[PDB]
RNA sequence: UUGCCUCCUAAAAUGUAACGGAGGCGCCCAAAGGUUCCCUCAACCUGGACGGCAAUCAGGUGUUGAGUGUAAGUGCACAAGGGAGCUUGACUGCGAGACGGACAUGUCGAGCAGGGACGAAAGUCGGGACUAGUGAUCCGGCACCUCUGAGUGGAAGGGG
C-alpha cells in the first residue's frame, strides 16, 4: 500500500490516541516521537503499536 | 616575530620600485597579491567516488588546511551527470600560508618541472590577473612519489589588486616568475 | 618485507625478491648480490633492516626504479608516436615493431582472438 | 467524432468584500484572494488561505505604501 | 460523457449554458513541518590539462528573463528560492465575529487555560506560498470509561 495508517500509543498508560500516516519503504523501523497524552497529563514518547 | 622572506622582500623594494617606476598619485595604489586558489575537476566521481578521498589528501598534504568537496549546479544527459554528485575539490590560501605556499612553488616546483620553457605572457584576462594549469602532481616536494596510483593535473590562479593587465604583470615579473620573453 | 612500495614476498630468496622490483631482473639481481657479497639462498625470515636500506641506497643512487621508469617509458611511446616514426606508426596500430612474421604469430600483441 | 472537452470547475466566489467608507466589527473578512494581490496593514491580520481579516473595530481605508497595496482599519473616534 | 481543481469564452462587483476552446486529479514528505541564523540567481563577456556549443575555478556586466515536489492562475528578489543548528504545535480543553448557500456539505479566525519547541529578548508554532489528492445513512469490529445491568449479587447484553 505504500502508506498504511498507524497508531501511536502512550508508554505508562498504553491508551491508542494518535493516528498518522508513514512510508513504511523509507522508514522500516518504528516511529519515536514525543506527544502529549492527556490523561498522563504531560509530554512522554510515544511508540508507534 | 617572525615575518615571511617574501613578504619582506614585498614590502621594502618592490613596492618603492612600482611607486617610482609608475608615478602613482597616493601611497596604497601599488597592487598587492590578495589569495591563491587551488583546484581540479575530475569528471569520473559520477562512476568512482574513491580518487576524490585520494584528491582530498593530495590536496591536505599539499597546502596543510582541509580543502572542499563541490557538487554541481546541473544536470547534464549527454554527460551522464546528474544533481548531487562531487566533482571537484578547491582550497584558497591567504596571508602567510599563501606566502610560505608561493615561495616553496617558485623555489622547488618550476625548476623541477620536466621540459619547463617559461610561462606565456598571454595568460592574464585583461584586469590583472594570471591563471595556468597543470598536467603532473608528483613535481611537488611535499608528496611523495611512490604513494600515487594515477597522474592527476591541477588548476592554480592568482588574483591581485592591478587595474589593468600591465600593472598586474609588472608587479608578478617583480616577484619573478620564469616569464617566455617574446 | 617492503621497499619503495613494493612489498617483499613472505617467503622468497632474495635473488627473486629484488627481481620481483619493476627494475630489477634476473642478472640484474644476480650481479647486485655479487657485488653485495649476500648469499642469495638463504629466505626472507632472516632478513635484517639495514641490510635493506643500505641495498635501497645503492640502487636508487645508481639506478632508476618504478615510477621513473615508466614515466621514460611512455615519455619515449609519446614522442615516437608523436613524430610519425615507424615505431610510432606500429604502436599506433598496436602491433609488433621489430617486423616479424604477422601472418600468423604474433598473438601476444594482438591480444584475444575474434572470429569473422 | 467527438470532443475530449467540456469539464469545468465551480466558482469560488472570490473578491473583495467590504469597501472603503464602511464600518466593520472585530474579526470581520474584508478580502478573499489566492495571492497576496493586496497586503495587510494596520490592525489587519493575513489568514491561511492568503484571506484578510480585521481586528478592531473601525473603518475600512485602502492605501498603497511603497510599491504595495494595502488595507488599513482606522480608530473611529467613540461617540 | 457522468465527481473534484485551473484558464477563456463571461459583456472591468458576485454569478451566468451548449456533444464550445485547452490541461490535470483518486498522490507525495518523518522532512519537502516548526523555530533561529546567513546568502542571492539565469544569461553574456574575458582567461584556464584533458574539457569540446555545455562539467570545476577566477574576474567583469547583470532588478527579475532562473526557481518555486505535482496542470493552470494569483504571488514571491523584503523573499514564499538556496545553505546550516535544535525539535515534533502533523497538541489537549475551548472559541467572540464572519465568509454562501433551497437543504445536508465547505472556509477564515483574534483571544483564554494545560503542558511544550524554538530564541538572550520582543515573539511564531492547532501540518505543507494558496486553490484539487475524495464518500452521507444503516450494520458491525477494536481499546478505554467514576453509564446502565429485567427479584437480589454477579455475569451476558446495551451505552459514551
Ligand atoms: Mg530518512
Ligand atoms: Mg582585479
Ligand atoms: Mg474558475
Ligand atoms: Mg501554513
Ligand atoms: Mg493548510
Ligand atoms: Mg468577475
Ligand atoms: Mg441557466
Ligand atoms: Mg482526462
Ligand atoms: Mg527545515
Ligand atoms: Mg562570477
Ligand atoms: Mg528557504
Ligand atoms: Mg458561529
Ligand atoms: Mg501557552
Ligand atoms: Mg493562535
Ligand atoms: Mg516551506
Ligand atoms: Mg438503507
Ligand atoms: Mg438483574
Ligand atoms: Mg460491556
Ligand atoms: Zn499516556
Amino acid at each position: 500500500d505504500v502508506r498504511p495508517k498507524i497508531t501511536l500509543a502512550c508508554e505508562v498508560c498504553k491508551h491508542r490516541n494518535y493516528i498518522t500516516k508513514k512510508n513504511r519503504r523509507n522508514d522500516p523501523d518504528r516511529l519515536e516521537i514525543k506527544k502529549f497524552c492527556p490523561n498522563c497529563g504531560t509530554h512522554q514518547p510515544h511508540k508507534e503499536s | 616575530k617572525a615575518l615571511p622572506r617574501l613578504k619582506q622582500r614585498y614590502r621594502e623594494e618592490i613596492r618603492e620600485a612600482l611607486q617610482q617606476e609608475f608615478n602613482y598619485a597616493n601611497v596604497m595604489q601599488i597592487p598587492g597579491v590578495v589569495k591563491v586558489v587551488v583546484n581540479m575537476g575530475v569528471g569520473d566521481a559520477a562512476r568512482d567516488a574513491k580518487l576524490i578521498n585520494g584528491a582530498i589528501n593530495d590536496l591536505a598534504l599539499i597546502t596543510g588546511q582541509k580543502p572542499e568537496v563541490r557538487r554541481a549546479r546541473k544536470s547534464i544527459a549527454q554527460f551522464k551527470l546528474r544533481e548531487g554528485m562531487p566533482i571537484g575539490a578547491r582550497v584558497t590560501l591567504r596571508g602567510d600560508r599563501m606566502w610560505e605556499f608561493l615561495d616553496r612553488l617558485i623555489s622547488i616546483a618550476l625548476p623541477r618541472i620536466r621540459d619547463f620553457r617559461g610561462l606565456s605572457p598571454k595568460q592574464f584576462d585583461g584586469t590583472g590577473n594570471y591563471t595556468f594549469g597543470l598536467n603532473e602532481q608528483s613535481m611537488f616536494h611535499e608528496i611523495d612519489v611512490d604513494s600515487i596510483d594515477r597522474p592527476r593535473g591541477m588548476d592554480i590562479t592568482v588574483v591581485t589588486t592591478a587595474t589593468n593587465d600591465a600593472e598586474g604583470r609588472a608587479l608578478l615579473r617583480a616577484l619573478g616568475f620564469p616569464f617566455k620573453e617574446n | 618485507a617492503r621497499l619503495v612500495g613494493v612489498d617483499l614476498p613472505r617467503d622468497k630468496r632474495m635473488e627473486i625478491a629484488l627481481t620481483y622490483i619493476y627494475g630489477i631482473g634476473r642478472t640484474r639481481s644476480n650481479e647486485i648480490l655479487a657485488a653485495t657479497g649476500i648469499d642469495k639462498n638463504m629466505r626472507t625470515k632472516d632478513l635484517t633492516d639495514d641490510q635493506v636500506t643500505v641495498l635501497r641506497d645503492y640502487i636508487e643512487g645508481n639506478l632508476k626504479v618504478e615510477g621513473d621508469l615508466r614515466r621514460e617509458v611512455q615519455a619515449d611511446i609519446r614522442r615516437k608516436i608523436e613524430i610519425g616514426c615507424y615505431q610510432g606508426l606500429r604502436h599506433r596500430r598496436g602491433l609488433p615493431v621489430r617486423g616479424q612474421r604477422t601472418k600468423t604469430n604474433a598473438r601476444t600483441r594482438k591480444g584475444p582472438k575474434r572470429t569473422i | 467524432s467527438s470532443s475530449r472537452n467540456g469539464r469545468d470547475s465551480a466558482a469560488q466566489r472570490l473578491g473583495v468584500k467590504r469597501f472603503g467608507g464602511q464600518v466593520v466589527k472585530a474579526g470581520e473578512i474584508l478580502v478573499r484572494q489566492r495571492g497576496t494581490h493586496f497586503h495587510p496593514g494596520v490592525n489587519v491580520g493575513r489568514g491561511g488561505d492568503d484571506t484578510l481579516f480585521a481586528l478592531a473595530p473601525g473603518a475600512v481605508e485602502f492605501g498603497a505604501k511603497r510599491g504595495r497595496k494595502t488595507v488599513n482599519i482606522v480608530p473611529v473616534a467613540r461617540p
